[PDB]
RNA sequence: AGUAUGGGAGAGGAUGGUAGAAUUCCAGGUGUAGCGGUGAAAUGCGUAGAGAUCUGGAGGAAUACCGAUGGCGAAGGCAGCCAUCUGGCCUAAUACUGACGCUGAGGUACGAAAGCAUGGGGAGCAAACAGGAUUAGAUACCCUGGUAGUCCAUGCCGUAAACGAUGUCUACUAGCCGUUGGGGCCUUUGAGGCUUUAGUGGCGCAGCUAACGCGAUAAGUAGACCGCCUGGGGAGUACGGUCGCAAGACUAAAACUCAAAUGAAUUGACGGGGGCCCGCACAAGCGGUGGAGCAUGUGGUUUAAUUCGAUGCAACGCGAAGAAC
């Protein structure tokens, strides 16, 4: 129901997963989709191809809400980082920039401890 | 923070983030984050680098 | 191989049409080395549809051929344009096999002139080739 | 060897403040079916609404970039910024005392981590433990949780591959290339080049060594004092003693047993080590076997006998190129 043009898109890109977010901005969501509700179960929700079917859906999704032009923020390692955002290129919205935004500790909590597979 | 001017394309924008990402190096901090490394580790590691870097440069120089 | 490129072999011209094509299209008709049925099962097929519509048999052959000629495999790459040829002629084979009719040179015209018009389980794998390859 | 006066560098120590990033939790908006995790899964979280995203709050611990074969300290060790108290070191020239030195049995001080005592604190991590996997079994490695502890105050403990596996002090003995803190000279305008000193690194002559290697930061040439060794096990063990709240630490044997146990290097062989290379090895293709009936060989079973041999690839239409007598 509700009308925005401008809009903020992210990408949190994990090793086991990624979802693509999409809101308007100050922060209130619009519509989102993730690897896991297209099938895509278990270890294959890591797959670049899983990224795209998803940032489509996502972008398709927010286009009836209507925005045209949005800026796009990715965090997290993941593989799916660059399909997601060229999805929403194909989908037909306009990046106005797009940049990382990964967290990074100064020295603060202790990791866990080192897998000796 | 990559700003596209009026027409690059889609695909344009994501190879020069990819650049400028790979200029920061954000993602070797979030993979040292994984896990805890320990300080006996830690000062191996630099040792061993600091004596990789004195045998690229004398080759560097000769 | 491994160290070498080994050459492709120059397989000679059809001896009535000198049509490389038409000589292909045989090799792959033919089984254990029996020539001749293949001869005329694919002569008698470009006879038939030369009744059924008056036109040049090695040219409606190569338009039908380039009508059923996929794009791509599949990881997507471009196929090199050989194996485009090479898979044609196995699908359009395979799919002539299964028609029902008294002879095997009769089916085979008879796909033929129905993939002129696209209406063919070859054309139906092709529409699925191009299915599977928007999936990636 | 030491003292006074100028200057300099530093994560040296003790106390108290304070800043930003991030994790967890809590409260509240937007919003709706997944999230999480693995080699693959599952336990687990979620429709009394997660995960994601935005705002605010609470609390604990650690200080990204700078960062360095860098620096400081007797060693153990010491990293955000600021103030207070405080130890040592380097550097210039005069002045002053006049051998006041070196080492050091007993003794004494400090001494990582874990551990103990009393009182606090507890975000994250995580012995013990619980569950899910894997496996012939799993007690483990992997996953989901998680208590001591890790933090603070006041004490104890006195041990580490506490290592440069190299006790402290002094003098002498080719060179070449780096780097940190100072002094001096030279250009000539500001950045470079020569020296000298105290540290910290890489090569290398002579010399030394079983060899590997060391080589002005000696394992070289000499001097002073101390500690320690005398085949491998039994054994850093028992007894006695001292210390400790305890865990334990320190000092420290013998009976008995073997003819070896060790160090360095050489040639092979092997590696679920690394490079390079080849082959119908894979990849791309065309036909088969594994399913049916029959032929043939083998195992087993049966029989008076079912003659004997061949047994992963490299035995099984094999000896047998031919059993009705």
């Amino acid at each position: 129901t509700r009308t925005v043009s401008e809009g903020v898109a992210h990408i949190h890109a994990s090793f086991n997963n990624t979802i693509v977010t999409i809101t308007d901005r100050q922060g209130n969501a619009l519509a989102w989709a993730t690897s896991g509700g297209q099938g895509f179960r278990g270890s294959r929700k890591s797959t670049p191809f899983a990224a795209q079917v998803a940032a489509e859906v996502a972008g398709k999704a927010a286009l009836d809400y209507g925005l045209k032009n949005l800026d796009v923020l990715v965090k997290g390692p993941g593989p799916g980082r660059e399909s997601a955002v060229r999805a929403l290129g194909a989908v037909g919205y306009k990046i106005n920039s797009i940049t990382d935004v990964t967290p990074i500790p100064h020295n603060g909590c202790r990791p866990p401890k080192k897998r000796r597979v | 923070q990559v700003k596209l001017k009026e027409g690059e394309p889609v695909d344009v924008a994501i190879r020069r983030f990819k650049r400028s990402c790979e200029k920061a190096g954000v993602l070797a901090d979030v993979r040292k984050r994984e896990f805890y490394e320990k300080p006996t580790q830690e000062r191996k590691r630099k040792k061993a680098a600091a004596v990789k870097r004195y045998q690229k440069k004398l080759a560097r120089e000769s | 191989p491994r160290r070498r490129v080994v050459a492709a072999r120059e397989i000679l011209p059809d001896p009535k049409f000198s049509s490389q094509t038409i000589a292909k299209f045989m090799n792959h008709v033919m089984q254990d080395g029996k020539k001749s049925i293949a001869e005329s099962i694919v002569y008698g097929a470009l006879e038939r549809v030369q009744e059924k519509n008056k036109v040049d048999p090695v040219e409606f052959f190569e338009t039908t051929l380039e009508k059923v000629r996929p794009m791509v495999e599949v990881v997507p790459m471009e196929v090199r344009p050989s194996r485009r040829t090479a898979l044609a002629m196995r699908w359009l084979v395979d799919a002539a096999a299964k028609r029902s009719e008294k002879t095997m040179a009769l089916r085979l015209a008879g796909e033929l002139l129905d993939a002129a018009e696209g209406k063919g389980a070859a054309i139906k794998k092709r529409e699925d080739v191009h299915r599977m390859a928007e999936a990636n």
